[PDB]
Parts: structure tokens; sequence; C-alpha cells
RNA sequence: CCUGGUGUCUUGGGUG
DNA sequence: GGATTACACCCAAGACACCAGGCACGAG
DNA sequence: CTCGTGCCTGGTGTCTTGAATCC
């Protein structure tokens, strides 16, 4: 058995291509003298090929666009063969982490599994809004909080049993969502409970002004700053903001420019 | 355990103190800051020797800030206790967990598992005491203990004693 | 030191044997084979 | 304030001015160092007034420095590459 | 003064001791162990403990205090973590020196191949400089091609020594098994070399130019990686609510992921030829994390296609930490504009535009002799000249006079500071780039004037090599009593009339005035 | 929020032609919501700090992706003064 | 130990331009922090001016510690150094 | 020049930098031993004693 | 804060466990080494003080300073009021009173007699004076370092100490 | 009722 | 086989890809 | 009402072969 380096993600394709070549050449004068070929997911970027002569390995891969042209094949020891073909949990009442949907990343208890053996019913702390803005994603979801049936009663619900309600077509029993997930959609290994899981389980600014005394008499402006007695008017006419005393201003109101009786 | 130690202190002086009695101010300043204070490195500094005649040296001016830095070298009486040292004491308190004894500045705690069985706490007696027949441990009774451990808080140090050994106790 | 460095460098910034900047470069670089 | 302006102040001998420009008028920063191991490993809670270099078990021999922030940054990048830059405040020969 | 009071004594730096950080010390200063490459808890706010933004490493956010020192983000320096490596790897910077050490010592017990009995070698240990001594020793021992079990017993093991060669990040040693036969060169892994180095004696450690306390030779192999705090690798927000991570943050994630997969191998399915591909990849990521300009191999790339900014590249070159932030840097209290000439200014004056004069400031200390004068500036405020911008108390709190509506109710105490506007006869440092010689920076006396150019008396154009065809010049304002005096008594224009360059003046009468005076 | 004045914006979020503007004034108001009331963050555009003038014309349209799209042109007049550059 | 006795002082008896600048600035700084001034102050009230007045009358109370290359030093008072 | 190489080599051979150069002190932001920084300034306690007694520190 | 003549203490390759203070093993730490140096660099033996010496010096220093505070104008409770501050008042009063109830030779006449009698490691010489003993058997038990020295006089030491000792 | 944050890395075109 | 190659400054002009899985809508 | 197809969003992971001098 030789290993061969191939383009990442193309290992299954190379195994396929080798099979087509083998079957197409069976019984001809130039058979492909390999016995088998395979690719292990755990071993990214490699295909393994079974034969008697190295030349057959080169023959199997000739012209394959997914294989690195460098003469990189390597020999496997007989004592390493079976480990290449090693094929490899989940119990009711145990915890898993959800891998998809608004509950992605959340800890859940395994309640039960389907007869066929694919999806598992999970007990989950819900993330609900009680229909508050109706007329969901994992990035725009809700905080987790146990289902409250009286809140649902008040705001937006079918009773099914003691402590069991169907609310918006999902089932909540004693405050928890019970929802089926594909087993492939949950993580059962190396779960690390989090901290949180251990805990749980002046009236004239900006108004337009006219100046009635001084060298700037008759000019429009806006009150930029009115700290005290001395105002800052941003004059319109030249690009300058001036310091000015409060006796000098007329303010606009409902009827004309009004003195300091506004 | 008393020693004489040659110590020094870095003093920073604000420029408004630059007058003809500068040294006398510093001598008062050194004493106010150092006398009665404790450090884990030397112990309690009891009194400084020859305070009114200390030679302060010359002050280094700090670049950029104007203030002046003096290194006041001095000599003091210091008191630090030591593990292993046998000492006498005066009891300050008696309690079910042992007693507390004032050895000068500080207080030493001796626990019950390191006290011999025949010394029995007697509250009914007037005045209360640890009693025997020819032994009498009332407040002010000379007792001989041995320091078996020193812990440092860098502010006050704490030492634990024992009377669970030969020749230690009341005399 | 710094005064010496500036006093020599500043005239160079405004300036059949090799002369000028290429000759100056040979000296500081103490080249084994001069031009 | 580039490299060539630095040199001009040296030539003038204005050492005091050059120090201030590059510190007080810029990115001055205060750090604490351990008097034993010389590293910037001190954990300093100023309202609790307690300091400790855990490595040396030292709560007494500790100094503060005024250095440029960009120098503090430089030393942390050197530490991240396993280089130890130990700052001591006294000579020994 | 901008620093809150601390009882620890203030001192200056007298010595910098360089060295290596031992594995033990890295753990002693670390405040957290780093294991998980997922930065966020689960994208629901608050970053994950044990992750790369664990809050014990520090705060780069104005509203979360450091859980280690209690200080705000301004004072908090940041605290290091550590990352345990499943297998020891080489430090990319030290490989050529490691290679040199192999030819010096025995590859079994680690003893120096020569003794003081060799006369030339006894001369070489006397050399005082550690680097030259180490080289002189290696120059002798290089030709010694077998570690002798016996003196020419020295503690030797008798083995012949290999010729070690570098091939990228891997070292190959070719042993000559005992005419010609077949030699088998096997790979010299970091772990193999690591054990050999710990058995080197203290006496041979010194003779190799290393140092028992500061640079112990097995510390050139990396077993635990120090995790820098977030101050070294801050996040930036590209378009406000979208933030990307620093190159180091992404690269540390790659090292951390790669570290977990080395743990994932040794407990189950390892087809050996897979162990070598995964361990070499951990070596790769740790190498390009420190230096991504390794000759002879392709650079690590970001997904954008451009090369990763390694730590080595952070320090070198015009824009790096040393030439760009330490030998020179950007500074406060500076200004710049186009210059114009004025014959009716004194030689040592500079005309300063009013708008510039209201932005720059000088912090004048309040005393008995100027307190009445300084109160007048405070009433005028930041917008009327001559005025003032801040009042600074001895504690450091600044009062911003733009927003203080009860400015009339301030009474000044001695020792406070008032940051007043720039005013007549204040000295300032004036400067035109390129600064080719010392008279590119002279101190002038300010004269405040209308219009927006800097005014120079015409006779100073020559030392600056300035003219008025678009040139700009820079002005710097000293910020304390000590530096004002340094400017006026050392750098002032009249002191600079004669230059030491050619013992002659550098300023004279020029252009119109010189034409006219003839 | 930015430190400048918002009082020159109309209700459509856009300033109108004819209004004089100075530096740091907001002329286009825009917000972005904060992910998980009091939910948005300012993303407005202020006039460049060194400039002034009059808003001349405001274009409103949509881009290739269908979202709203604005342009604000500001005009001012520059009068020669000390320091300005000229050449034959 | 390092200190050199008064009779054996060898460095120049004139104040250098660098020593002068540092003395004026340091003394100026101390006056602005309200140190006692040793001369009469008339009309000239700037901090630098008062310090320059004290220098001209030989009344600045400071000592120069001039370090020599080996680390030893001669202390010279500003009262005894000759100013041009 | 050779910025990073110097520093790696300096680490491996435990170099001691005695901080006497101008460049050392400039980049650490400390007063450099040059010009106005080439000496220390001390306070003349002897000359202060010629002042009158009402100027005295308490 | 406050520091001493002894400095640096930079790191060494071999650690040391002769530092932990043990009076039995003569380990007084780095500050209380056998050979100290004063503020001029001169060599000097460690100054350990018996209870009798210490009572004279401290009391003298306080009354000479008290006289100096009075421009030049006995009981322990009066001598402790010279200090400044209630914190200082406490430690000084408690130290005199402690010494008042355990110092055998409470005057300078007897003390100088004890001084000349005692004036060989300097720490042991100071220990013998502080701890009163009756016989040779009592001294080598409580102070087990005097075992293997083979130089008694011990008995005549204790006899003179007990004879100079006033009744009570 | 004090505090108060708006990006980076390049490339290209220019000024002296 | 790399490292070296003036200084400062202004301003305008830009931004991950592919594959797989899940959900919603439309048609039978 | 159920099934299939298409579109959108989220997560994970690279690769057909194609400027000159100096030390
Ligand atoms: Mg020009
Ligand atoms: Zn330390
Ligand atoms: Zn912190
Ligand atoms: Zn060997």
């Amino acid at each position: 058995i030789w290993g061969v380096k191939v383009r990442l993600g193309k290992e299954k394709d190379v195994v396929r291509q080798i099979l087509k070549k083998k079957l197409a050449r069976e019984g001809t004068k130039n058979p492909l003298e390999i016995y088998s070929a395979f690719q292990r997911d755990s071993f990214k970027g490699h295909v393994y090929i079974e034969a008697r002569k190295a030349e057959a390995i080169n023959d199997a891969l000739k012209g394959n666009v997914n294989v690195f042209s460098n003469n990189s094949k390597f020999l496997v020891g007989i004592v390493e063969y079976k480990d290449l073909l090693r094929p490899v949990k989940l119990t009711r009442g145990s915890y898993v982490r959800v891998k998809n949907g608004k509950f992605k990343g959340d800890l859940a208890q395994v309640d039960e599994v389907l007869e066929n053996g694919l999806e598992a019913r999970l007990k989950l702390v819900p993330r609900l809004d009680y229909g508050k803005d109706l007329s969901y994603t994992s990035k725009f979801r809700p905080a987790q909080r146990l289902f409250s049936e009286a809140e649902a009663r008040v705001h937006e619900i079918r009773r099914d049993r003691d402590g069991f309600v169907t609310y918006g077509g999902e089932e909540y029993y004693e405050g928890f969502l019970y929802k089926t997930f594909r087993l492939q959609n949950l993580i059962v290994n190396s779960i690390n409970p989090t901290l949180n899981e251990l805990s749980l389980f002046d009236p004239t600014l900006n108004k337009t002004v006219k100046i009635r005394q001084g060298g700037y008499k008759g000019k429009i402006g806006i009150v930029k700053e009115a700290n005290g007695d001395r105002f800052r008017v941003e004059l319109h006419n030249p690009n300058k903001t001036i310091p000015i005393p409060c006796s000098f201003l007329l303010i606009e109101s409902t009827h004309g420019w009004v003195p300091y009786e506004d | 355990m008393f020693f004489l130690k040659d110590l020094s202190l870095i003093l920073t002086l604000h420029p408004s103190y630059f007058g003809p009695q500068m040294n006398q101010y510093l001598r008062e300043k050194l004493l106010t800051d150092v006398e009665g204070t404790c450090t884990g490195q030397f112990g309690y500094i009891v009194t400084v020797l020859d305070g009114m005649n200390i030679d302060v040296g010359k002050g280094r001016i700090i670049p950029g800030s104007g203030s002046a830095e003096f290194e006041v070298k001095y000599r003091a009486v210091v008191w630090k206790p030591f593990k292993g040292e046998v000492v006498d004491a005066i009891v300050s308190n008696v309690s079910p967990i042992g007693f507390f004894a004032d050895v000068g500045p500080l207080n030493v705690f001796v626990s019950t598992r390191l006290i011999p069985d025949n010394l029995v706490y007697n509250p009914s007696n007037s005045p209360p005491a640890y009693m025997s027949n020819d032994e009498l441990i009332t407040k002010g009774s000379k007792v001989r203990l041995k320091v078996v451990g020193t812990r440092t808080d860098v502010n006050e140090i704490y030492a634990i004693g024992s009377i669970k050994e030969d020749f230690l106790g009341a005399i | 030191g710094v005064i010496a460095a500036q006093s020599i460098g500043e005239p160079a910034t405004q300036m059949n044997v090799t002369l000028g900047v290429p000759r100056l470069k040979e000296i500081l670089n103490v080249a084994k084979n001069i031009k | 304030f580039g490299e060539m302006e630095r040199d001009c102040m040296i030539a003038h001998g204005a050492a005091g001015f050059l120090k201030e420009r590059l510190m007080e008028a810029s990115d001055a920063f205060r750090v604490h160092v351990c008097g034993i191991c010389g590293l910037m490993s001190v954990i300093a809670n100023l309202k609790k007034n307690q300091f400790e270099c855990r490595s040396c078990k030292n709560k007494t021999n500790i100094y503060q420095l005024h250095i440029p922030y960009a120098a503090k940054l430089l030393f942390q990048e050197l530490m991240a590459m396993n280089i130890a830059p130990r700052l001591y405040t006294e000579r020994s020969g | 003064s901008q620093f809150p009071y601390s009882s620890a004594p203030l001192r200056s730096v007298k010595e910098v001791q360089f060295g290596l950080l031992s594995p033990e010390e890295i753990r002693a200063i670390s405040v957290v162990k780093i294991e998980y490459p997922e930065i966020m808890d689960e994208s629901r706010q608050r970053p994950r403990e044990g992750g790369l933004n664990d809050p014990k490493l520090g705060s780069i956010d104005r509203n979360f205090k450091c859980q280690t020192c209690g200080e705000g983000m301004a004072e908090c320096p940041g605290h290091f973590g550590h990352m345990e490596l499943a297998k020891p790897v080489f430090h990319i910077g030290f490989i050529p020196k490691i290679k040199k050490v192999c030819e010096c010592i025995c590859m079994n017990c680690g003893k120096l191949l020569l003794d003081e009995t060799n006369p030339t070698m006894a001369q070489a240990i006397r050399i005082r400089d550690p680097k030259k001594r180490f080289n002189a020793v290696w120059q002798l021992c290089k030709t010694k091609m077998v570690c002798e079990a016996d003196a020419p017993s020295r503690g030797g093991c008798g083995n012949t020594q290999p010729v070690v060669r570098k091939d990228g990040m891997k070292l190959w040693g070719t042993w000559k098994k005992s005419r010609d036969a077949q030699p088998e060169r096997k790979l010299l892994t970091p772990g193999e070399i690591l054990n050999v180095f710990k058995h080197i004696s203290p006496e041979d450690c010194f003779r190799l130019g290393f140092n028992e306390d500061y640079a112990r030779p097995e510390w050139m192999i990396i077993t635990v990686l120090p995790v820098p705090p977030p101050q070294v690798r801050p996040s930036i927000a590209m378009d406000e609510t979208t933030q990307g991570q620093d190159d180091l943050t992404h690269k540390l994630s790659d090292i951390l992921k790669a570290n977990i997969n080395v743990q994932k191998l040794e407990m189950d399915g390892s087809p050996q030829h897979i162990i070598n591909e995964v361990e070499q990849l951990l070596q790769f990521h740790v190498a390009t994390y420190m230096d991504n300009d390794i000759a002879g191999q392709p650079q690590a790339l970001q997904k954008s296609g451009r090369p990763v900014k390694a730590i080595r590249a952070r320090l070198k070159g015009k824009e790096g930490r040393l030439r760009g932030n330490l030998m020179g840097k950007r500074v406060d209290f500076s200004a710049r504009t186009v210059i114009s000439g004025d014959p009716n200014l004194e030689l040592d004056q500079v005309g300063v535009p009013i708008s510039i004069a209201k932005t720059l400031s000088y912090p004048e200390t309040v005393t008995q002799y100027n307190i009445h004068r300084l109160t007048e500036y405070v009433r005028n405020g930041p917008n009327e000249h001559p005025g003032a911008k801040y009042v600074i108390r001895d504690n450091g709190d600044r009062i911003d006079l733009r927003y203080h509506k009860r400015a009339g109710d301030i009474v000044l105490q001695y020792g406070w500071k008032v940051e007043r506007h720039l005013m007549d006869d204040d000295p300032v440092l004036f400067n035109r780039q390129p600064s080719l010689h010392k008279m590119s920076m002279m101190a002038h006396r300010v004269k405040v004037m209308p219009y927006s150019t800097f005014r120079l008396n015409l006779s100073v154009t020559s030392p600056y090599n300035a003219d008025f065809d678009g040139d700009e010049m820079n002005l710097h304002v000293p910020q304390s009593e000590e530096t004002r005096a340094e400017l006026s008594q050392l750098c002032a224009v009249p002191l600079q009339i004669v230059s030491p360059q050619s013992n002659k003046p550098v300023m004279g009468i020029v252009q119109d005035t010189l034409c006219g005076v003839r | 929020l930015k430190h400048g004045t918002y009082e020159k914006l109309d209700e459509d979020g856009l300033i109108a032609p004819g209004v004089r503007v100075s530096g740091d004034d907001i002329i286009i108001g825009k917000t972005t919501p904060i992910p998980p009331y009091h939910t948005k963050r300012d993303a407005s555009t202020p006039l460049r700090s060194t400039e002034n003038g009059i808003v001349d014309q405001v274009l409103l349209t949509t881009n290739q992706e269908g979202l709203k799209f604005v342009k604000v042109r500001m005009r001012t007049t520059k009068v020669p003064q000390i320091g300005d550059k000229f050449a034959s | 130990e390092l200190a050199i006795l008064k009779e054996e002082r060898t460095t120049t008896p004139y104040l250098t331009k660098y020593e002068r600048a540092r003395i004026l600035g340091t003394r100026a700084l101390q006056i602005s922090m309200n140190a006692p001034v040793l001369v009469d102050i008339e009309g000239e009230t700037d901090p630098l001016q008062i310090a320059m007045k004290e220098l001209s009358q030989r009344k600045i109370p400071l000592v120069i510690r001039r370090y020599l290359p080996d680390g030893s030093y001669e202390d010279w008072g500003c009262d005894e150094l000759i100013v041009d | 020049e050779e910025t990073v190489e110097i520093l790696f080599e300096a680490g491996a051979a435990a170099e001691l930098d005695d901080c006497r150069g101008v460049s050392e002190n400039v980049m650490l932001g400390q007063l450099a031993p040059m010009g106005t920084g080439a000496f220390d300034v001390m306070i003349d306690e002897k000359l202060l004693t010629s002042l009158p007694a009402d100027y005295a520190p308490t | 804060v406050s520091t001493s003549t002894v400095g640096a203490r930079r790191r060494r390759a071999k650690q040391q466990v002769d530092d932990e203070e043990n009076a039995t093993l003569l380990r007084l730490g780095p500050e209380f080494a056998l050979k100290q140096y004063d503020h001029d660099g001169n060599e000097h033996d460690l100054i350990a003080l018996s209870l009798s010496e210490s009572r004279l010096l401290i009391r003298e220093a306080l009354k000479a300073r008290s006289r100096a505070r009075n421009g030049g104008v006995i009981d322990d409770d009066e001598l402790a009021k010279v200090t400044s501050g209630a914190v200082a008042n406490g430690v000084v009063k408690k130290t005199l009173d402690y010494l008042n109830t355990f110092a055998r030779f409470k005057d300078e006449e007897t003390c100088t007699a004890v001084d000349q009698l005692l004036h060989l490691h300097p720490f042991e010489i100071a220990q013998l004076s502080s701890l009163g003993c009756e016989d040779v058997d009592e001294a080598i038990t409580l102070i087990p370092s005097l075992a293997a020295k083979k130089e008694v006089n011990l008995q005549r030491i204790l006899d003179e100490l007990n004879r100079l000792e006033d009744p009570y």
C-alpha cells in the first residue's frame, strides 16, 4: 500500500477516478494493476493505493489533475495497514451541544431518539419573543429563557397536557422546548460546559439672528455658542464666527425680529 | 531581637522648603516617617540614634520637576523577632484557642495543640488564669516560649509560638 | 562628533582622477579596489 | 520629529529639550518593574495599594519608571519572541 | 503629573540585560492558559475565558476594568498569557546558532570536544569577548570529527560526529558509520536535540559563551509560547460595526488550531507519515509568526493574498517600531504653514498667525508676581486674544474653558497652572526640512500678526536654505520653564551667526538689500 | 453621537441647498442598528473641519443594489490672499 | 571616595555655556514654584529675568557636580565659578 | 542596520548594555549625558545658611 | 521605601536555603550578615544588643533628644511622651515597659560590669546575656548551638550574672 | 451633571 | 546567496470565495 | 398537502502552471 498526496478536498474524486480506470482496463492487454484505493476523512490530502509494483501507482495516477506531479508517494508498512481502515455515543439523559439553527452552540439534554435512528429529540432552553414583532437567524436570535405559558396567554397557544403547550407549532413542556434534531446536527464529544451552564444546570442657541448695532448691523447669523453675555454668532456673509455682546442681537420668532423680550 | 542598623531613606523635598533651616526640617521629617513603623526586611524601627546630628549629604535636583532628592543616611535601633529564638513574654489575652502575648511592639499567638495537656483553662477562678500547683499564669506572668514560625504582612509581622517543649512555660 | 558629521556631509550635498561624490564614497566604504 | 531633527538638538547640546519633546509632549507612560528580575511583570492595584511580582514572590523591592509607550510596546513584542529585556536601575560593573 | 500618585520609588534605567525567557519563567509571569481558538463565547457578547481575548489579559475597551490590576485601560499595561505546545519546536531566529552548537558538542553526552591540554585551544579560552571565544573554539573543534571517549576518559561516548546541514526548517545530520560504507542521515527533530541540551554541564555551558542565569542553551527551543496582551494586537473597525482582527490574532488562531491536532494524533489513528506532516506544519506556523521572510520557501499569505505581517517585519524598515516610532515620532505642540519674508522684523523674530497662536499654548505656573495678570487671561477665555484654554490643578484635573459657563467664579491658587495662549517674545524652535546641519533649527522670538503665513526676516533664509516659492516650515513650542531657558541661551539666532563649519558667518545681507546697498 | 450640530438637517436626513455650513456640522444623517430599545449607532458624515461654504445641490437616487444614495456638493469662493501661489 | 578634595580640583574655573543654561533654567523653574528669591525684585518679574539677575550678582545657591570620565567628580559651587 | 539580527544575537549571548550612549537614553526617554545633561545639579546647603531666620522651614 | 547599604542581590544559578531565619542555625538573612558595612563602606561586625545595653541607649537617646527639644533643660511613662503621634506613642511605651519588667541590670553601674565581663561568633555572645540561666545544663538545652564548642566558663558566667542580679 | 470613539494596508498622482 | 539604495508633506482611490445545508415557495 | 427546486446564508479553507550593483 502506497500513500499519495492529492489536492485537498479531491480525495474522493481521485478514488472514483482510479476505479473508473481499473474497470475500463479489466481484461485488456494493459490492465491497471492496482487492487484497491481509498481515502480516509481523518487523513486529509491523501489517497492510499493497493498494488504489487510502484509502477502501477504511477499508472493509476497518470493524467489525474487532482494529484501533485512531484514524485511524492510513500510506502506504508504492513504493520500500519489495519489502522488505516479503522472505522471509528449518545444516550438519553446526557448533554449535547446543538450545531445548527438559532440554538447553535446551546447545551441540550437528549430526551429520545427516532425509531429509525437519525434524529434525536432535545430538551432546550427556548429563545422566544411571544410573537412580539410579527406581521429567525442565529445572529439575530433572542436571549434564552424558559417558556412562560402565562406570558404566551397574555401576549399571543394550545394546551396539550399537564405542563405541555404547543406554541407557534413547537412543543414546550415545563418551560423547555422539545425539538427533533438530526444526530449529525449535534456534538456529543469533548463538550465543555460554560460558566453560564454551570450556573444554570439657554433657549436661543442655533436659532437665526439679525444684528442691530455695530459694524455687522443688518447681517444674518446663527448662534453657535451662548456661554454667557458674549455670544458666538456664525455670520453668514464672511466665513468667520464672531464674539458678540447680547445687547446687539435681534432674534427671529413668529412675527419678525424681536429684541430681548423673547 | 534587637539590633543596630545603618539605614537610609530617599526624601523628596518641594522647592518651597528651600530655606536656612532645611536640614532641621528634614531631621523632623525623617523621624515622623520612620519611627514606630514596621517592615518585614528589618522589623520594627524603635528609635533612631543621634537624630539631631544626622548628616543628610547633598540633595540631587530632579530634572524636569525642580524638586530635590536627599539620601538621608542614618542609624537606628531596630527590633525584629526570629524563628527559633526563645523569648519571655507578657500574656495579653486568654481564650479557648490559646493565648496572646505582648512581646514589646507586637502580639504572638500560641495555639491549643501546641500547649501541654496539664495546663487547663479555668474561667471560674477569680481572676481567670491557666493554673497548676506552684504555677500561676495570670496577666503579667513571666512565661518562656519559642518562636516556631514568622509570617510577613510587610506592615506588621506575625509570629506563632509554642510551649509544647522542654523548659518552656511559667517560671 | 555630530558637528563633524554635518560639517562634512553638507558640502557634499551641493557638489583624470575620480572626484566628487563617487570618490568620497570609495573612502568611507574603504574599498579594496578603487576606480 | 524625524531622525534628522534629533541630530540637530544633539549638536546644539540641548539635551533637556530633546528629552521633553519625546516624552512629556508625546507618549509618556509609567511602568512598574521588579527589582529582582527586572521584568515589567508587576501587578499593581493602586487603589488597594498592593504590588506583587508573583515570580520573585516580592512585594517590597519594586520600582516605577517613566518610559515611552512605544518602548513599552517594543519590549512586549520582544517578550512575545522569547527575548527577555531586563531593566535594572543600578550598575554593578 | 499626568500619572496618579504611587508610593513606589521613581528611578531611571541604568542597564538593559538581554536574555532568553525560560519555560518556567513564562509560566510564572502568565496569568492564564490559552487553549481554544474560538474568540467569542458563542457570538452572544462577552469573550470566552481561556480564549485569545480572555479578559484577564487586559482591557482595550473604555468600560471594562482589568480583572487583574483594577486599573482603567489607559494605565493598564496588559498581562501575558502562555500557550503550551504539545511538542517542542525550533525558534526560527536561532537555527544557525543551534547548528553551530551541534558541531561543538558530543551528540550523545554533550561535552566540549577539546580541553586545556591542547595548547592553541588553551589560548582560545582566554579570549575575553564571549562571541569571539565561542567562534575561536568552534574554529578548532570543527575539524575534530569524532567525539573521543578517551583523552587525546574525558566523559566522551566514543561516537563519531555527524556533519549537520540545514534544509529549510529541518536539520539533517549525516553520520559516518565505521573503507567507505553506507551512511544513514536521519532527521534531527527538536525533541531529540532538546534532551541532549539539558545534559550539558554548567562548566561547558560557560565555555560555549552562553550564560547559566540569562541565556541557557536549551531555551533556544520553544516549548511554551508567550501570548501577548491585546495592546500588542488591537482590533480595528473597517466600517464602524464591522471589525477585523490583527494579523497576529489570526496567526495565533492558526497555531492554536494546529496545536490541538497534534494532541488529536498521539491517541488514535496516526499513520506516521501523517504525524510528520502535522508536526512540520506546527513548526511552520510558529516560524512565520515570528519571521515571515525566511529565505528559500514561500511566504505565509493572508486570504487577501498579501503576506502576513510577522513580528520581525514590525520592527525593521522606515516605518517599523525602531526607525518609525522610537528614533523619531510624531509630536504635539507643532504647526506648519507657508512662509513669507518681512524686512521689518528683527533677525531673531518670527511672525506667527493669530489662528496658530490661539491653538498652541504654554503652561505657565501661577505665582505671586503674575496672579493678577493671569486672571485677566482667564476672563477673556479661549476665543479672545490674549486668552487661555485650561486651568490645571495640582491633582491634574483640567478645566476646559470652552464649556465652563461659570468662568467668572474661578479663583487661582498658587502652584496651579494656566495654559495661556502664545504671546509676544515667547521663544519657539523653528525648523525646515531637510535638517542638513545644526542651523536648520534655531530659536526665534514670536511676534503675533494677522494673515496666515510665517514671517521671517530675510537674512535668515540662507541658513535654512529657504525661499518663498511654496516652502513650508515647522514650529515647535517648548512646554516648560527649563526648556525655554535652554532655547534662549543655546539655540537663539544671534548665537548662530558664526558657524563652526568654516569659521565664518552663514548669514549676511542678501538680495534687494545687498543690491541696493552697493 | 458626533459633537457637532445636527440642526441643519431636514426631516429626510438631508441638508437643503442654500444653507451655509461650517466645519464638523453634520450634513448627512445616517444610523446603523446595534446587534443584540436604544438600538442604533451614528454613522453620519461631517463637513471637513478646515472648510466652509454653501450647500449648492443635493442629488438623491438609488444605486445598482437598490438602496438609497446621496451626493452633496458644497461650493465656496476662494479669494487671493497672502501666501497663495501664482506663476507666469 | 569618588569625591575630589577642594585643593585638588582640576577642571576649568569658567562656567561653560551648557552649565550656564542648565543653572538658569533650573533656578527659574524653582522660582516659579515659589522658592525664596535671594535678590531684590524690582520691575522685572518674569521667572527667567529674576534668575538672570541672581546670576549676575553671584547669588544662585547651587553646586555643579561635574562628572569626569572615570565616574569621579568635582563639586563646584556657582558662587565660586567665574562667569564671563 | 541589521536591526533584528543584532537583537537575536544579543539575546543568545546575554549582552549587557551599560546605557552610556546618547542613543540608548534618547529612546528610553531619559536625560542623556550630553550638553546640559552632562552633569548633576546639587543644592548648596552651606550657602542657604547665610539667609535670615524668618525664611526657615518649619 | 527605606533601603540599606546591602544592595543588588541579583539572581544566581544555584538557589539557597541558608536564608530562612533560624536563630538555631545562625541564619539571619541577607540584611543581618556577620560582616556588615556602614554608610562609608567600612567593615563592621553585626551589632546584636542584649536587653541591658538596649535599655540604656534607648532611654539616653530619648532624654537627650527631649532635652534638645527643650533648648537644653527616670520614669518610663514620662519618657514615652517625647514621640510624635499616637502610633509612635504606642510602640515606644510598650517597648520600655516590656524592658522594664525583664531587664535584670537596670542601671549603668551593673551594666558596664556585665559589659566588661562579656567583652566566638557575635550572635551567640549576645544570646547568652539575654536568656537568664542557672546551670550549664539549662544553657545548652534551650540554646542547642553551645553544644560542640568545648569552651565553657559558662558556670562563672551564670554565677556572676546571678550575683550581680539584685533581689526582687 | 461632570467623561466623550471613527480604521487600516496599499497603490497612484503631486509639493520643496 | 541578501542588503543598500534622501527627507518631509498633501490628497484621492479601494476591500474573500466556494460549497453545503436549510428554509421557503411553487407546482402537481 | 407534500415534494422538489432554488436561493440565501453561514462556515471552512487554495492552487491550471507563469534591477542593478556591490560585499
Ligand atoms: Mg523652494
Ligand atoms: Zn520579579
Ligand atoms: Zn491590568
Ligand atoms: Zn557522549
